[PDB]
RNA sequence: AUACAGUGAAACUGCGAAUGGCUCAUUAAAUCAGUUAUCGUUUAUUUGAUAGUUACAUGGUAUAACUGUGGUAAUUCUAGAGCUAAUACAUGCAAUCUCGACCCUUUGGAAGAGAUGUAUUUAUUAGGAUGAUUCAUAAUAACUUUUCGAAUCGCAUGGCCUUGUGCUGGCGAUGGUUCAUUCAAAUUUCUGCCCUAUCAACUUUCGAUGGUAGGAUAGUGGCCUACCAUGGUUUCAACGGGUCGGGUCCGGAGAGGGAGCCUGAGAAACG
């Protein structure tokens, strides 16, 4: 039923074009994948060609990357906090790309103690806000993957002016 | 710059806060070719534009056209006017015709209603925008 | 034990402060079961992209345990290796212990320690009997095999060279971290 | 009602027509997969146990497992494609024409056509490991001698037929494996030599 | 059509095949292969309507299934295999070797060659790029992907491929004064020397070609195939030497 | 603004006209 | 032919059925004709390259055809029993290359030090080709309900000896990862002869024009959605009214009504 054909729209002049032809299979769309936090739950989608797309209907874990330190760890996703496109995705805790989520900081905390031996010092120094978040127990991260296409919720921890701007918006 | 709900950044360009080597935020740019000079204001500017041919994820290829600006009342897009003479054989006569072409204009350019612009074709930016301003004069 | 749900169980069941995490009272009884189970998974040969990931995941859950349990896991790895006779005597290797089988067990032990050093780094708990003594005994074994054995035992010599190369790598690391 | 009783150990099966409604009554209210005692059915079945497995109604429609009704319903049947077709319920009732039973256990007396008679398996094992399992052969034993052979006679002619062993280890298969391994080795070596020559060409050019 | 076509009407077949208009209602549709549909000669047409060695399609099928016909040193059994420009066709039983070259008229010519001249072919380097594991390779006009080329080789150069091993024996750079064959446009089949190569960025490059009679004509770069330096072509030419 | 239906439009809609009929009896209580 | 071996119905697997054929109701840049791009995409097959990272070969977690018992008024309607296989379905296994002391021998051996899949997702780093790239390619850390890396077949029985059917093997077939190529498909740039003002406003009245972000797409894209800007065409005629295309071929559709799905590389399928 969903279609991407541009024939139905009005012409640039504003004329109402007539229905040229029936809907074709090569111009289809599929229903959105409202990823919500919960037990992992994905089903494959057989797309054009032999390719396959994974639909992340539900997901609770993701690989998140600390870019400044250039490390990546698998962490649980606590909950959505702020989403730029629409707010009501925040209310229902829906996951999509560019959504800001709160992730458990425990693996990063353990790794940091392992690598730096601190709860040498100048390198260990990190932004004040990130240390405050570590104290809190949850880290603000931005999802970089597209859960409705690849079935993953990979992303990275907010840092610097990213963190400043999003904290202001919060 | 950051006048939107979502943050604006050049994708996959990373600025390492820990190293803090440079005061200036790292900026990525390319030269569009066809002898079209990339302006400096793009190089050391601070705007973010995904559809800028010099800083965005767009490539200029295909026909290159010229026209006169007729409207600039939009955010980062304009309407130019291309005139020509259409020949009717039956009345063996020319008639003045014009077509209005919408075009994306990068913020690295400053354009007024009336100046001449050379534009290059690009992948469909919007419903009607298929071109991108590449030289103002 | 199930392969498909192995990973997601780790991030839920064993994650520190996790909602499903084991209770402090139940740590004593349950944890011995957990260590044995992971030890079986850690011996999977890393022949593919997925198999490598599972091995890393098994080693990556260790920091979540408490330090006494980490030592317990290391002790299990060294239990098969017989090193008490070596240090008990004046640092003399037994020819009977010198076999291809014994080297294979040593290589399995050293590989676990090398991986565990990478994840824990400065926090790695080092103990004589648990780690350092078996680690030392392994490097001594590689030297003895390398010199004593003839060129005919090309495989055994090759394996001995690998153990020494890994053994010295391990010692260089443990000093650097702890 | 007619009862189609099957003894699976034999592979035998026979039909018994029923007239009195009282054994039919003890069969009433039961369900597919349940068990009934033959002694209630009749003295001939004394000591037996029947598991109900299927059957057909007076209109010929079959019963289906998993549905709890005493009547017919149009259910969406499958094996990809699915068809809405009528099926009887799984509850035994007076609407059933023929009821199929499997003898789980044998009673005191022996049924004439079921417990006394056998029907041999139509075909024997074909895969080698199946032959070994069927005859319990050791690994050292070679299955080739123990394969089942059936004699076929045409008039005065007579000759033996035996199946083709699959999954058998034969010199051809070892040769194929050896050839595959050698082929991989040769391709790798040729590619390394090509890379070396390319490096030499670059070295000469520089 | 709702998918790939499989039938080719006779009148819609390429003109240069010279198929009888009254024979039937369909023509051989060249199967997928090294050469384009419109720029190829399927083996059925070459064996039947050019050499006349077969009287009908069935006889061509028998000829091929005997494994007598080799296309570029490899046996082919598909009747509609798309043989093309600089293709070597060998018939061992008849002691015949052929190389497909456009005559001045612009149609494929039956050009008999010696075995030594059949041991190699020429390929225009259509593309040069690095493959997986950082191994450079060249794609020629006939679809061959040759790895570890000479670094000097660039696009529009022409390489000399030995068929037995499928390796580059030598190469010719694209430059002024080189001998060139016209493989498309109105001047197809003519031979000349490069004089000057006009360059238009973002558009089709044009080149000027002068023939031995000193007449000059311009052609797009895509339709030029370098065959050697002036007066010393690396292959045998058809009768007339592509003049007029 | 009115685009995408964000502004309420009260003009009659033929497809949903007379989609259902009222009950004349009214609510159970008087 | 003492496993089978010639031929071979049936059945399971594999491929194909989107080609071909037929009629013209529709629609006046909608298709279409010429022309251009894909640095914006998918592509069965063909052709050319390309994967050293219990095993003298695993299971039924398996059934058809087939044997046999029946129900029904009855069908390409049926259920109960009993077998048996794979290129079906599952599972699965003592090497090479660098720096090279000894400069021992001066090709050379060589102590020791090292290095060693692919596929998906994200983050980060370096970066031969084109005018131009965040391109090609390489590396690091992790991720996967995640792949793939011959448990396959025909013909023949050569070379070695350590006589064991010991070791080592010739030509083909069918598979399979990625890239290129071909067959295609999808969008897309510019231009393109009717009468009209007695058709002067139209679009924005469930997007109209544009930006940011997401969802979907094989992908670009108001294609759809959230927020925000107020716009776009037109007296050089927008909007509206009237009247199959190009040249037997090439295009364009459609085959109880309407809605919803399904496989496949390709269909909104004449299934
Ligand atoms: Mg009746
Ligand atoms: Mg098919
Ligand atoms: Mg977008």
């Amino acid at each position: 039923g969903i279609s991407r054909d541009s024939r139905h729209k009005r012409s640039a002049t504003g004329a109402k074009r007539a229905q040229f032809r029936k809907k074709r299979k090569f111009e289809l769309g599929r229903q959105p994948a409202n990823t919500k936090i919960g037990a992992k739950r994905i089903h494959s989608v057989r797309t054009r060609g032999g390719n396959k797309k994974y639909r992340a209907l539900r997901i609770e874990t993701g690989n998140f990357s600390w870019a400044s330190e250039g490390i990546s760890k698998k962490t649980r996703i606590a909950g959505v906090v702020y989403h730029p496109s629409n707010n009501e995705l925040v209310r229902t805790n829906t996951l999509t790309k560019a959504a800001i989520v709160q992730i458990d900081a425990t693996p990063f905390r353990q790794w940091f103690e392992a690598h730096y031996g601190q709860t040498r010092a100048a390198s260990a120094k990190i932004e004040s806000s990130v240390e405050s978040q570590f104290s809190a127990g949850r880290l603000y991260a931005c999802i970089s993957s597209r859960p409705g296409q690849s079935g993953r919720c990979d992303g990275y921890i907010l840092e610097g002016e990213e963190l400043a701007f999003y904290l202001r918006r919060l | 710059v950051q006048s939107e709900r979502a943050f604006q950044k050049q994708p996959h360009i990373f600025n390492n806060p820990k190293v803090k080597t440079s005061k200036r935020t790292k900026r990525w740019y390319k030269n569009a070719g066809l002898g079209f000079k990339t302006p400096k204001t793009a190089i050391e500017g601070s705007y973010i534009d995904k559809k800028c041919p010099f800083t965005g994820l767009v490539s200029i290829r295909g026909k290159i056209l010229t026209g006169t600006v007729v409207s600039t009342k939009m955010h980062r897009t304009i309407v130019i006017r291309r005139a020509y003479l259409h020949y009717i054989p039956k009345y063996n006569r020319y008639e003045k015709r014009h077509k209005n072409v919408p075009v994306h204009v990068s913020p690295a350019f400053r354009v007024q209603v009336g100046d001449i612009v050379t534009v290059g074709q690009c992948r469909p930016i919007s419903k009607t925008v298929r071109f991108n301003v590449v030289k103002v004069s | 034990l199930d392969d498909t749900l192995f990973k997601d169980e780790i991030t839920t069941f064993l994650t520190e402060n996790g909602s499903q995490s084991i209770k402090a009272e139940d740590e004593k009884v349950v944890m011995p079961y957990v260590l044995r189970i992971f030890f079986g998974r850690a011996q999977v040969p890393p022949t593919s992209g997925q198999k490598r990931s599972r091995k890393i995941a098994v080693i990556s859950v260790l920091p979540n345990f408490k330090k006494p349990y980490i030592n317990d896991f290391l002790s299990l790895a060294s239990e098969r290796l017989d090193y008490n006779y070596f240090f008990g005597n004046s640092h003399q290797i037994n020819s009977s212990k010198a076999t291809l089988k014994t080297i294979r067990r040593m290589t399995g032990f050293v590989n676990i320690v090398n991986s565990t050093l990478s994840v824990l780094r400065t926090n790695f708990p080092l103990h004589t009997n648990s780690v350092l003594q078996p680690l030392i005994y392994s490097i001594a074994m590689a030297y003895y095999v390398l010199d004593t054995e003839s060129t005919e035992e090309v495989h055994l010599r090759k394996m001995a060279s690998n153990l020494r190369q890994q053994g010295l790598k391990c010692l260089s690391s443990v000093f650097e971290f702890v | 009602m007619k009862l189609n009783i099957s003894y699976p150990v034999n592979g035998s099966q026979k039909t018994f027509e029923i007239d009195d409604e009282h054994r039919i009554r003890v069969f009433f209210d039961k369900r597919i997969g349940q068990e009934v005692d033959g002694e209630a059915v009749g003295d001939e079945f004394k000591g037996y146990v029947f598991k109900i497995s299927g059957g057909n109604d007076k209109q010929g429609f079959p019963m289906k497992q998993g549905v709890l009704l005493p009547t017919r319903i149009k259910l969406l049947l499958t094996k990809g494609e699915r068809k809405r077709k009528s099926v009887r319920g799984a509850i035994v009732g007076p609407d059933l024409a023929v009821l199929a039973l499997v003898i789980v256990k044998k009673g005191e007396q022996e049924l004439e056509g079921l417990t006394d008679t056998t029907v041999p398996k139509r075909l024997g094992p074909k895969r080698a490991n199946n032959i070994r399992k069927f005859f319990g052969l050791s690994k050292e034993d070679d299955v080739r001698d123990f394969v089942i052979r059936r004699e076929v006679t045409k008039g005065e002619k007579t000759y033996t037929k035996a199946p083709k062993i699959q999954r058998l280890v034969t010199p051809q298969r070892l040769q194929r494996k050896r050839h595959q391994r050698a082929l991989k080795v040769r391709n790798a070596q040729a590619q390394r030599e090509a890379a070396a020559e390319y490096a030499q060409l670059l070295a000469k050019r520089l | 059509a709702r998918g790939p076509k499989k039938h080719l009407k006779r009148l819609a077949a390429p003109h240069h095949w010279l198929l009888d208009k009254l024979s039937g209602c369909y023509a051989p549709r060249p199967s997928a292969g090294p050469h384009k549909l419109r720029e190829s000669l399927p083996l059925i047409v070459f064996l039947r309507n050019r050499l006349k060695y077969a009287l009908n399609g069935r006889e061509v099928k028998a000829i091929l299934m005997q494994r007598h016909v080799k296309v570029d040193g490899k046996v082919r059994t598909d009747t509609t295999y798309p043989a093309g420009f600089m293709d070597v066709i060998t018939l061992d039983a008849t002691n015949e070797n052929f190389r497909l070259v456009y005559d001045v008229k612009g149609r494929f010519a039956v050009h008999r060659i010696t075995d030594e001249e059949a041991s190699y072919k020429l390929g225009k380097v259509k593309k040069v790029q690095l493959g997986k594991k950082g191994v450079p390779y060249v794609v020629t006009h006939d679809g061959r992907t040759i790895r570890y080329p000479d670094p000097n080789i660039k696009v529009n150069d022409t390489v000399k491929i030995d068929l037995a091993s499928g390796k580059i024996t030598d190469f010719i750079k694209f430059d002024a004064g080189k001998l060139v064959y016209v493989t498309g446009g109105r001047n197809l089949g003519r031979i000349g020397t490069i004089v000057h190569k006009e360059r238009h960025d973002g558009g089709f490059d044009l080149v000027h070609i002068k023939d031995s009679l000193d007449n000059t004509f311009v052609t797009r770069l895509n339709n030029v195939f370098v065959i050697g330096e002036q007066g010393k072509p690396y292959i045998s030419l058809p009768k007339g030497k592509g003049i007029k | 603004k009115a685009s995408k239906g964000r502004k309420l439009n009260y003009s009659v809609q033929d497809p949903i006209a007379n989609y259902e009929a009222p009950i004349t009896s009214g609510y159970k209580w008087s």
